[PDB]
């Protein structure tokens, strides 16, 4: 109700403006329905989807790679992403084999700075092969 | 005789008062972490803290009818 | 805070490489578009 | 490399970084993403900024305009910042440093 | 053997107001969870707990005053 569902990319103008009814966010610290009401919080993204509930018969799927919320002190909700891809654009052959390759690679890391980054790209891979 | 089993069942009974004290203390805590994040307060949260309150007191006050009926 | 944190990385980091993790999954008709964006473009020179 | 050439014989000294190739190429939202975090690897705590560009009119006209940067914790934490729910210190440390890439993409196009 | 049981029926009545004691501790402990996400205690954040102490501390002087008297 009286929501201007604001989203978008740097290349491509995705769902924006429009009064459309419940998003979802992808965010550490879990994903959380926005009612309406949502009480306003700022906070930043997750590599997941977005199913966006409208009243056009079904919802839309999208991808954002990370993300930001601005949800105001009325009802506005303004979404960003730097790649809000498209699913069906996506290769599941090529996409597995970097799950194991970088699990192959934890123990070559002779830092502590790295060692986080391979546990970053896993969680981004792992993202992806349970939203294909 | 009689007076012996009378006056432990009246005070065995106003234990079950005490329930009542233990579930009342969160209706007015969880309002002040309800109240702390959204400041809507005349609207519903009031109402919904009264009722929370008022029905809480009904377990608690209905033993106590039963616990004045164990004496007469 | 995650284990990113307490680590020596930060939220830009985290985007550029949850891009690219992004866009080099595509398939192989859609490249082009991970080339749009493209950010080796920007040099850095120091004043020392 | 056109800024530092005009401010390099007055102001020389009040330089942390600075870059080149800008615009040859056009400029896309990676390139915002080298200067905001090149930023960061500079020790340089900074706590107000502001940046400035030439906001397009017409194709005769331009104005150049400044906007403000609110970039320490304690300025992003006020009174407005009351209401404002579950972000933490920590994670306004984490939503106004997108917010540096974002604003120079603003102004990158 | 009729104080016998005057004495017995005071020892289970004031278990009601340990209901008081644990109901105390959650409503006290949620000013502490509720009080840094929104410094603004002298407004009705602070009213709201000792309403919550007192009202719920009346139903802990209550089973009190049974045991007084229910001996005399």
């Amino acid at each position: 109700g009286q929501m201007s569902f604001t989203f978008a990319s740097p290349t491509q103008v995705f769902f924006n403006g429009a009064n459309v009814r419940q998003v979802d966010v992808p965010t550490q610290t879990g994903a959380f329905g926005i009612l309406a009401s949502h009480v306003p919080t700022l906070q930043v993204l997750r590599p997941g989807l977005v199913v966006v509930h409208a009243e056009d018969g079904t919802t839309s799927k999208y991808f954002v790679s990370s993300g930001s919320v601005t949800v105001n002190a009325d009802s506005s909700v303004q979404l960003l992403a730097e790649e809000a891809v498209t699913l069906d654009m996506l290769d599941p052959g090529v996409a597995k084999a970097n799950l194991e390759k970088a699990q192959s690679e934890l123990l070559g890391a002779a830092d502590e700075a790295s060692r986080a980054e391979i546990q970053i790209r896993i969680e981004a891979n792992e993202a992806l092969v349970k939203a294909l | 005789i009689d007076t012996a089993a009378k006056f432990i069942g009246a005070g065995a009974a106003t234990v079950g008062v005490a329930g009542s004290g233990a579930g009342i203390g969160t209706v007015f805590g969880s309002m002040i972490i309800g109240y702390a994040r959204n400041p809507s307060l005349k609207q519903q949260l009031f109402s919904y803290a009264i009722l929370g309150f008022a029905l809480s007191e009904a377990m608690g006050l209905f033993c106590l009818m039963v616990a004045f009926l164990i004496l007469f | 805070v995650a284990y990113w944190r307490q680590a020596g990385l930060s939220y830009i980091r985290y985007s550029q490489i949850c891009a690219k993790a992004v866009r080099d999954a595509l398939k192989a008709e859609f490249k082009a578009n991970a080339e749009k964006t493209s950010g080796s473009n920007v040099k850095i020179v120091k004043v020392k | 490399d056109k800024i530092r050439g005009i401010l390099h014989r007055t102001h020389s000294d009040q330089f942390l970084v600075t870059f080149k190739e800008v615009g040859r190429k056009p400029p896309t939202f990676g390139d915002a993403s080298v200067i905001a975090l090149e930023l960061l690897n500079s020790g340089y705590e900074f706590d107000e900024g502001s940046i400035i560009f030439n906001r397009f009119r017409s194709v005769i006209s331009y104005k150049t305009e400044e906007k403000p940067i609110f970039s320490l914790d304690t300025v992003a934490s006020a009174e407005s910042m009351s209401i404002y729910d579950d972000i933490d210190a920590d994670v306004l440390r984490n939503y106004q440093e997108y917010s540096l890439a974002n604003i120079i993409y603003y102004s990158l196009k």
